[PDB]
C-alpha cells in the first residue's frame, strides 16, 4: 500500500489485483528488418478497462 | 506523460548494436506539451520484473 | 463501537475535519447532517443490546 | 497558464517544527488529525514508506 507501513498482523484489503487462476498473455515482439501490419490490430491493440 | 505524435507503425532500436531500421514511434522535435516526466532506477542484472 | 467512526454512512468522508476543510458553510451541514444520524443509530443499537 | 507543471506551490507551513510532548493539528502528506507527538528509534521504514 502506498506508503503505509503494517507490522505484526494480517490486513483485508480491497484493491487492484490479478484473478487468481488465470492465465497471462505474451504481447513482446522481436523484430530483425520487416514492420508489418497485423501486428497492429486490436489481438494486439488491446483494452484498459481497470 | 505527453501528448505525443504517435507513429502509424511504431517501433523500436536496440541501444547495444544499431539494427537496419531506426528507432522512430514519433517524430516530435519541438517539445510537446506534457502531464508527467520522471526517471527511475533498476537493477541491471535482476531478470524479472513486475 | 469504535470502529463505528470510520465509517462513512453515504457523507463524503469518515472524518470532520476533511468536511470542515474541502467544503462550503453551506456544503458541510450536509454532510455533517449525515455522520450525525449515523453515528447516532450505531449509539441506539449498542443501547439495545445492553 | 493554467496547464501545467511549473506551480506556484504557496504551501501553507511545511515547517521544520515537530514539536514533541504537546497536542498539535497535522496535515502529514495527506492526513488529517490531532495527536501528540513523541521521537523515537524505528528501523521498519523503506524509501517509499
Ligand atoms: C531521463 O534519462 C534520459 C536518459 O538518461 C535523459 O535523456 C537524455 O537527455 C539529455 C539531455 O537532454 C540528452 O543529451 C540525451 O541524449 C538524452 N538521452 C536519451 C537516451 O534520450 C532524460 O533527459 C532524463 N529525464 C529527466 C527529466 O532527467
Ligand atoms: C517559498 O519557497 C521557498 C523555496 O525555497 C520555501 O523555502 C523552502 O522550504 C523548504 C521546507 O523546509 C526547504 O526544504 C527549502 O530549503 C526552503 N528553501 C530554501 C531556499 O531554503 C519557502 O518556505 C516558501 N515561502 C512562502 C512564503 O511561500
Ligand atoms: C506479532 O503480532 C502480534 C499481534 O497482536 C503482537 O502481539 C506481537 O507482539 C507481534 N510480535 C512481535 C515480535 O512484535
Ligand atoms: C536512420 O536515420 C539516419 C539519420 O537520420 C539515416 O541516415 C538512416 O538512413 C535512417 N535509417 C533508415 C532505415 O531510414
Ligand atoms: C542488484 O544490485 C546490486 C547492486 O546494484 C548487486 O550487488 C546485485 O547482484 C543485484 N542483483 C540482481 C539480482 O540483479
Amino acid at each position: 500500500v502506498l506508503n503505509r507501513v503494517y507490522l505484526n498482523t494480517t490486513l483485508l484489503f480491497t484493491g487492484y489485483f490479478p484473478k487468481s487462476g488465470a492465465n497471462f498473455r505474451d504481447l513482446a515482439l522481436k523484430g530483425s528488418k520487416y514492420l508489418s501490419t497485423l501486428w497492429y490490430k486490436p489481438p494486439f491493440l488491446s483494452d484498459f478497462n481497470n | 506523460a505527453c501528448q505525443y505524435t504517435m507513429c502509424e507503425y511504431p517501433h523500436t532500436v536496440c541501444k547495444s548494436k544499431g539494427s537496419i531500421r531506426n528507432e522512430s514511434w514519433h517524430i516530435d522535435s519541438s517539445e510537446p506539451l506534457c502531464l508527467f516526466k520522471k526517471n527511475f532506477t533498476y537493477n541491471v542484472s535482476a531478470d524479472w520484473l513486475y | 463501537l469504535l470502529q463505528q467512526l470510520f465509517n462513512k454512512f453515504g457523507a463524503i468522508s469518515s472524518s470532520l475535519q476533511e468536511i470542515l476543510s474541502r467544503l462550503d458553510p453551506p456544503e458541510a451541514q450536509v454532510q455533517i447532517d449525515r455522520l450525525i444520524n449515523g453515528r447516532l443509530t450505531a449509539l441506539n443499537a449498542y443501547v439495545s443490546q445492553q | 497558464i493554467n496547464s501545467g507543471t511549473t506551480c506556484s506551490n504557496d504551501l501553507l507551513y511545511s515547517n521544520t517544527e515537530v514539536s514533541t510532548g504537546v497536542c498539535v493539528n497535522y496535515d502529514l502528506y495527506g492526513i488529517t488529525g490531532q495527536g501528540i507527538f513523541k521521537e523515537v528509534s524505528a528501523a521498519y521504514y523503506n524509501n517509499w514508506q
